[PDB]
């Protein structure tokens, strides 16, 4: 049978040994505080499964896309000798359009998250008396 | 040319966050599509059925090119509502053309012209419609089963998003939201569609399966079944996104949603493109000699949603208030004129398709037009009805209830009259243009025995024209609800209007009041041409109709 | 024959689901998957490298799709504040 | 009588006139007058291009409904054989 | 299949098969006959062949029941086993190559 | 010298006014071929785009602010220029295509190749690409400026497979072959 194979079996069962000595072997004492979520040691709301804020995830969706880019380019790496100069031009075009979508993303500051914690324009004048 | 300018406009667009920009970056998108219209032109001198381009992918035929122009067209007039300010203030003292070319008028226009609109302030606006254009011309011309699903989805993703780029409103993010889903149900099946054929056929070439399926065509172990129910499940997912009942529930409910300056654009484009490609479908798939395949032809689908689309679509639209869900039903009703005529394949049926087709897109964006001009109207003119205060999204869609028309006639008489002939031209009422598209799709069918759809089709247009009526009715046969503004109109409050020359040295100062203040010129020389072809289409049918009937010689020929 | 079973879950996953309209985006991702299976498998049983080339085609936009959607989810969540499919 | 000119002429001064009804400004504004014979010049320039396209739609159904005869003919000159 | 081009990078197994149906339509298809392309018949029921292998395995499955029942009536005298059939054709093993071929 | 087989690939043939010169010229021949009208045409549709951004601002002011109209220039600038090399390119491909009024380029096409055929070299030149690539080249830009509407394309590849029996120009060229060596005899 294959060195693959058995290499994941092994991987496998190391995972399940090294799982089933601290199972077995190690003392199991359950009880309220030891089993409570740790907040630096005061108890507070528990709010970890309710909706919350990511101000990263338009990068999300832009590494969504530019994945599927990077690997339409893949065939071309282990293709060149056959693709030569007529394939190039192809792969060139290809990788010019996916770069404009790119510059649309650095211009608009689409990859930005905005952080932190304007002059003076009112200028008065003297007359002096009426 | 069209990529050219999606890639140029979009450098441009990405190194700017100037909202001032949008109105700039129409007027340009409207110049990129009238070189389109240039080299389609150019394109023009060669008789053939088709010619593959592209190591096959593409095709080009006359057919072909003759539907990219008509889209480059319409676009560059939907391009309109975005490219120039909906009011304008005019005086007879800048009416010359010495005055137009060589003077200027300094006035506040801010809020004549509603220069920050939402309309006009959309920087990428112009661009995902020419990715949409983009798309569209590209399906007309895809000659492979994987050139179908690409172009099919970059037309239907800009739709979403067009549907979606107005974000600060709920109603359009509901609007972009259900089509994005509902649609992307109808790409499962469309991939489906492709899927099977080319896992029974080992071919991606349309070309291909066309020979195929001659062959096929003679009078053991491969009947070839797979191609007749492959393109059923490939024509449901087209008459979703054309709206043929009974897929067509999503279309009241997203065209009422999304702002009416998007719905023109949206409800329009897919038609023409879908349309075009499913012809060429339905003539190489036809088995002259009556088969077996024949009796499970695919395009039965399509006489079934015929047959339902004039139903669903009059009687439905029979008990609707709001005018955009009232729209959407008769569109539902049009395509199932469309579909009769696309189902029974003959010349005369084929000429009758490519004349309806062509002749609502027109309609149908005439009647945008004029409701996008009544509300727009409606800007010196002032209201005390409650259900008119209790509307949402009044800026995206001015007018949304056939009421809001109450009267119409007594405010603007020529715009009512605009609105009172294309809508009998929907109708089916002689001599307007209408009338003799649908007597076209008529004779198509008695010749050829669809006696049954035919009697439909008459009994269903008396259903259909009783709520176009209702509109009429609302136009013409009561008062306005609405009232001239009183402080527009006071006689004590008047804006200082200023003429100059062509080197910033006065002429004349006026003061100007609301009566001054009139609808932009583009849009009324637009609705006007619109109308005068409707009324005056009999005085010059000559060339528009054998425009069609050599594109169905060629079609047709060898 | 896991096509079909695959593109059945996909179908009724989008139909019959109640929950939230990432469980209908994700569906979608389901039904092409198992078309793209279907195409997969086929190209191999007929020595086609189009089949294949057809399949990362499908990916790619089913990518683009599920990009699309996941913005036109997030600005309706920002105003309708709920992406969760209401019954009664 | 339909001169495909003089109603493309005519056709564009309608034009104007629909024009300035929807926009209800007075027809026949006097410093405005130049815009009937720019609309009305302008429907001239397009009847003229129809004209042309016309000469040419003629020559191609005189084409076709000769092949279609030839095509006809030469068909059942076969069959008596 | 018909596209030409296979999954080692040369040509797919059913090219042949498409190209000879698309030769065949061609050239005795025409407007003046419509019935030409009924010489194409057998041509395209066999890229069906090439495709999907129906007959082919409609014909292994007769002659496989025709072949096994004979083989299980026929009289048995000694089985070959696995190490006589590993070594036919050997360098130095004409005993078990001559044993194998019964020669 | 003759090459025995004048039309090694199937073509598509289209039903066209005046006579195929070339489905797949190279770009200098279209350059070259181009007559001083599509010079006039191609500028002055240039030139349209540009002026009509600016008739439009005259008219009917954006209202933009104080440098956007340049900016928008910049761009309208260069989409007419992009679109009126397209409408120039055009202009000679079709007099190439047969699908325009081409007496001028068919007798600069007959002397031109042959010309190369006297002197040997290949018609239509030499390429660094493969003989197959040479017919991707060629089915892909085949015919390739009826789309420019859409997709632009141009051949930038010197292969032999042009649409045209090339028997015509050798079928001339030794007649110029047999007239030089009888007019060099009575010298
Ligand atoms: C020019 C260089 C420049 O302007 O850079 C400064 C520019 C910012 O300078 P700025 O002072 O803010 O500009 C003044 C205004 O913004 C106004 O700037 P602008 O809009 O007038 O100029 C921006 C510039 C940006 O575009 C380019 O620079 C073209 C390169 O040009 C345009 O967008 C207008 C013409 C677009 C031509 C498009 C040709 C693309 C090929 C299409 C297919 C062809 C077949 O920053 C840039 O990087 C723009 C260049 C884009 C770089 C993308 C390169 C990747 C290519 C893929
Ligand atoms: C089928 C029918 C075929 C045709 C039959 C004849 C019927 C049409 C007759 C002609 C009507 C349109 C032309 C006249 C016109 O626009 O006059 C408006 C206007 C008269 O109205 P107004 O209210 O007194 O104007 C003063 C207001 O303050 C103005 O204030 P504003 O801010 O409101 O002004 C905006 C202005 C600003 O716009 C401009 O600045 C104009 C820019 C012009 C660019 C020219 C480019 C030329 C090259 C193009 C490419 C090659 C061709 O935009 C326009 O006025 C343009 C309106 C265009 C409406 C749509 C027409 C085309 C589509 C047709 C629809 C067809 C639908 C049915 C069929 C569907 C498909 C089969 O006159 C002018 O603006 C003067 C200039 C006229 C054009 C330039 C001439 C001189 C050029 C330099 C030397
Ligand atoms: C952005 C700036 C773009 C710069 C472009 C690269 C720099 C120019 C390189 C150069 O000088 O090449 C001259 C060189 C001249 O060769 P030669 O020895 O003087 O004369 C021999 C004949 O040309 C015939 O020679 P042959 O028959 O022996 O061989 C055919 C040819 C085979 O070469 C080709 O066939 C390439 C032509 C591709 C087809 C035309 C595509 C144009 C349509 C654009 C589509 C736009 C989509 C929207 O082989 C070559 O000559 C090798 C050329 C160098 C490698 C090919 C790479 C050039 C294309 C680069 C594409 C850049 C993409 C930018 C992204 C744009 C989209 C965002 O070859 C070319 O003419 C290549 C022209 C490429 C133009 C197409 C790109 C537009
Ligand atoms: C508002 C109601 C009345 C409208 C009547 C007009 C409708 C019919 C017009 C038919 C039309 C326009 C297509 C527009 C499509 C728009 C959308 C669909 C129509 C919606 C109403 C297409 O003409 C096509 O017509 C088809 C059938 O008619 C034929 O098939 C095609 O072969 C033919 O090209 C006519 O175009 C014409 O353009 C002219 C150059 O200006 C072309 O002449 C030549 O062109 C170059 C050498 O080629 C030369 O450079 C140029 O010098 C030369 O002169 C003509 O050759 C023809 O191409
Ligand atoms: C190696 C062989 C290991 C198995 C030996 C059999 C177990 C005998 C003792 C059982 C009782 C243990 C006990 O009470 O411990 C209390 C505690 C835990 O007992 P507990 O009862 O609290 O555990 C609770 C969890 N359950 C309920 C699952 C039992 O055990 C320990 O803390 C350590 C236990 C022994 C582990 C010694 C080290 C392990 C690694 C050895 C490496 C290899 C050594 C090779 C040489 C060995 C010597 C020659
Ligand atoms: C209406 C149909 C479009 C049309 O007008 O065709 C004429 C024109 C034909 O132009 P053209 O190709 O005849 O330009 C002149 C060429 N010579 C000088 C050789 C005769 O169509 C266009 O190309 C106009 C492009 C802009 C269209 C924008 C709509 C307004
Ligand atoms: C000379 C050609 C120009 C080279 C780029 C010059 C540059 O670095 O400018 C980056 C540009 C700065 O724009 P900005 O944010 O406006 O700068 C502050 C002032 N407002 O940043 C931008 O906003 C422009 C958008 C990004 C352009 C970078 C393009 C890199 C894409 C990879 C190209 C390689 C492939």
């Amino acid at each position: 049978m294959s060195a693959m194979s058995i290499y994941i079996i092994f991987v496998s069962i190391i995972a399940i040994l090294f799982l089933a000595i601290d199972l077995i072997f190690a003392p199991h004492n359950p009880y309220k505080e030891k089993l409570s979520a740790f907040e630096c040691g005061f108890h507070s709301f528990s709010q970890s499964r309710s909706p919350f804020n990511i101000s990263f995830f338009i990068y999300g969706l832009v590494f969504l896309l530019l994945d599927l880019e990077i690997l339409l380019l893949y065939p071309f790496a282990v293709s060149e000798y056959v693709n030569s100069a007529y394939g190039l031009a192809a792969a060139l075009i290809f990788i010019g359009i996916i770069t404009i979508g790119f510059v649309y993303e650095l211009g608009h500051d689409a990859l930005k998250v905005h952080s932190r914690q304007l002059k003076s324009s009112v200028v008065i004048s003297y007359l002096g008396n009426i | 040319m069209i990529m050219i300018s999606i890639l140029s406009l979009l450098l441009s667009t990405s190194v700017t966050l100037r909202r001032d920009m949008s109105i700039l970056f129409n007027r340009i998108s409207i110049i990129a599509l009238a070189y389109c219209i240039l080299h389609d032109t150019m394109s023009l001198s060669f008789i053939s059925k088709g010619i593959g381009l592209h190591g096959g992918l593409l095709h080009i035929t006359n057919l072909t090119q003759i539907f990219h122009i008509f889209i480059f067209i319409i676009s560059i007039l939907i391009l309109q509502l975005t490219s120039f300010y909906p009011r304008k203030v005019w005086i007879p003292e800048y009416s010359s053309l010495k005055d137009i070319f060589f003077n200027k008028i300094l006035y506040y226009r801010t809020k004549i012209i509603n220069k920050m609109g939402e309309h006009m302030k959309i920087i990428e606006y112009p661009l995902i419609l020419l990715f949409v254009i983009s798309g569209a011309v590209f399906l007309i011309s895809t000659n492979d089963l994987v050139s179908i699903f690409l172009s099919i989805e970059l037309q239907s993703y800009g739709l979403y998003l067009l549907s979606t780029i107005y974000r600060n409103s709920e109603l359009s993010t509901t609007g972009g939201l259900i089509y994005f889903l509902l649609g992307g149900l109808s790409s499962c099946f469309i991939l489906l569609g492709t899927s099977l054929l080319y896992v029974n056929s080992g071919t991606t070439s349309l070309d291909g399966l066309y020979i195929l399926n001659s062959i096929s065509d003679v009078n053991s172990w491969y009947k070839p079944y797979y191609l007749n129910f492959s393109l059923l499940i490939f024509s449901i997912g087209f008459l979703f996104k054309v709206s043929a009942a009974p897929f067509h529930f999503w279309s009241p409910d997203v065209y009422d949603a999304i702002p009416t300056i998007v719905t023109t654009f949206v409800a329009i484009i897919a038609k023409i493109s879908i349309f075009i490609f499913l012809l060429e479908l339905v003539y190489y798939t036809n088995s002259n000699a009556n088969s077996y395949l024949s009796e499970f032809s695919w395009t039965y689908a399509l006489l079934i949603s015929s047959l339902l689309s004039l139903i669903i679509g009059t009687v439905v639209g029979l008990t609707q208030f709001r005018i955009k869900r009232l729209l959407a039903y008769s569109t539902i009703s049009h395509v199932g004129f469309i579909l009769l005529a696309l189902s029974v394949s003959s010349i005369e049926s084929t000429q009758a398709f490519i004349f309806y087709l062509i002749q609502y897109s027109i309609s149908n964006l005439n009647a945008f037009f004029i409701l996008i001009t009544i509300g727009f109207s409606l800007y010196g003119y002032v209201t005390n009805n409650k259900e008119y205060k209790s509307l949402l999204d009044k800026n995206n869609s001015p007018i949304q209830l056939i009421s809001q028309l109450k009267g119409y006639f007594y405010i603007n008489p020529l715009l009512s009259l605009s609105l009172a002939i294309t809508i009998f031209s929907f109708v089916g009422v002689p001599p307007l243009v209408g009338f003799f598209a649908k007597q076209m799709v008529l004779s198509a069918a008695l010749d050829n025995g669809y006696i049954f759809l035919s009697l439909i089709a008459i009994i269903t247009s008396v259903i259909g024209a009783v709520y176009y009526l209702n509109v009429i009715k609302e136009i013409f046969f009561y008062s306005p609800e609405h009232e001239v503004n009183p402080v527009l109109n006071e006689s004590d409050s008047n804006f200082s209007l200023r003429i100059l020359n062509e080197k910033n040295v006065l002429i004349r100062s006026v003061l100007l009041k609301g009566r001054n203040i009139f609808i932009s010129s583009p849009f009324s020389i637009t609705i006007s041409i619109i109308t005068n072809v409707i009324l005056l289409f009999i005085f010059m049918n000559k060339e528009w109709l054998s425009m069609g009937t050599i594109l169905v010689q060629i079609l047709f020929s060898a | 024959n896991i096509t079909l079973i695959l593109f059945l879950i996909g179908i009724l996953g989008f139909v019959l689901n109640r929950k939230n309209i990432i469980l209908m985006l994700i569906s979608i991702e389901i039904m092409l998957l198992s078309i793209t299976f279907l195409i997969l498998l086929s190209s191999l049983n007929m020595d086609d490298i189009i089949g294949q080339t057809y399949a990362i085609y499908i990916i790619v936009v089913a990518g683009a799709e599920s990009a699309i959607g996941l913005g036109i989810l997030v600005a309706f969540y920002r105003l309708r504040g709920s992406i969760a499919i209401e019954y009664k | 009588m339909v001169n495909r000119i003089l109603f493309w002429t005519g056709f564009g001064l309608a034009v104007r006139f629909w024009q300035l009804g929807i926009e209800m400004r007075p027809f026949f504004n006097r410093k405005s007058l130049w815009a009937y014979p720019l609309f009305g010049g302008v429907g001239a320039s397009f009847g003229y291009w129809l004209q042309s396209i016309d000469e040419k739609q003629t020559k191609m159904l005189e084409e076709r409904k000769q092949a279609i005869l030839e095509k006809r003919a030469r068909r059942a000159q076969r069959q008596a054989e | 299949m018909a596209s030409g081009y296979g999954l080692n990078g040369g040509p797919s197994r059913c090219f042949p098969f498409w190209q000879e149906l698309l030769a065949c339509y061609v050239t005795n298809s025409s407007e003046d006959n419509p019935d030409g392309k009924n010489k194409c018949i057998p041509v395209m029921e066999d890229y069906y062949e090439c495709l999907h292998h129906r007959k082919e395995a409609a014909r292994v499955r007769a002659l496989q029941a025709a072949y096994r029942e004979a083989e299980a009536k026929k009289l048995q005298e000694n089985p070959p086993t696995a190490g006589q059939i590993r070594n036919l054709g050997l360098l130095n093993k004409e005993e078990d190559t001559k044993k194998v071929h019964c020669a | 010298n003759t090459p025995t087989q004048t039309y090694q690939f199937p073509s598509k043939t289209v039903k066209t006014d005046y006579p195929l010169i070339d489905n797949d010229p190279h770009f200098t021949r279209v350059i070259r071929y181009a007559r001083p009208s599509d010079y006039a045409h191609g500028l002055a549709a240039a030139a349209a785009g540009p002026a009509a951004l600016w008739l439009m601002e005259r008219i009917s002011p954006s209202q933009v602010g104080r440098g956007g109209f340049a900016k928008a220039m910049r761009l309208a600038g260069f989409i007419g220029l992009a679109g009126g090399f397209l409408y120039f390119y055009q202009r000679s491909i079709l007099r190439f295509y047969g699908m325009s009024e081409n007496a001028r380029e068919v007798e600069m096409d007959m002397r031109e190749m042959t010309d190369r055929v006297k002197a040997g070299l290949p018609l239509y030149g030499e390429s660094r690409l493969s003989p197959a690539m040479q017919g991707v080249a060629a089915r892909q830009s085949r015919y390739s400026a009826l789309f420019f509407g859409v997709m632009p394309w141009f051949n930038f590849v010197n292969h032999n497979q042009h649409g045209v029996d090339t028997a015509k120009y050798y079928q001339q060229a030794e007649r110029e072959l047999e007239a030089e060596r009888l007019a060099r005899e009575q010298a």
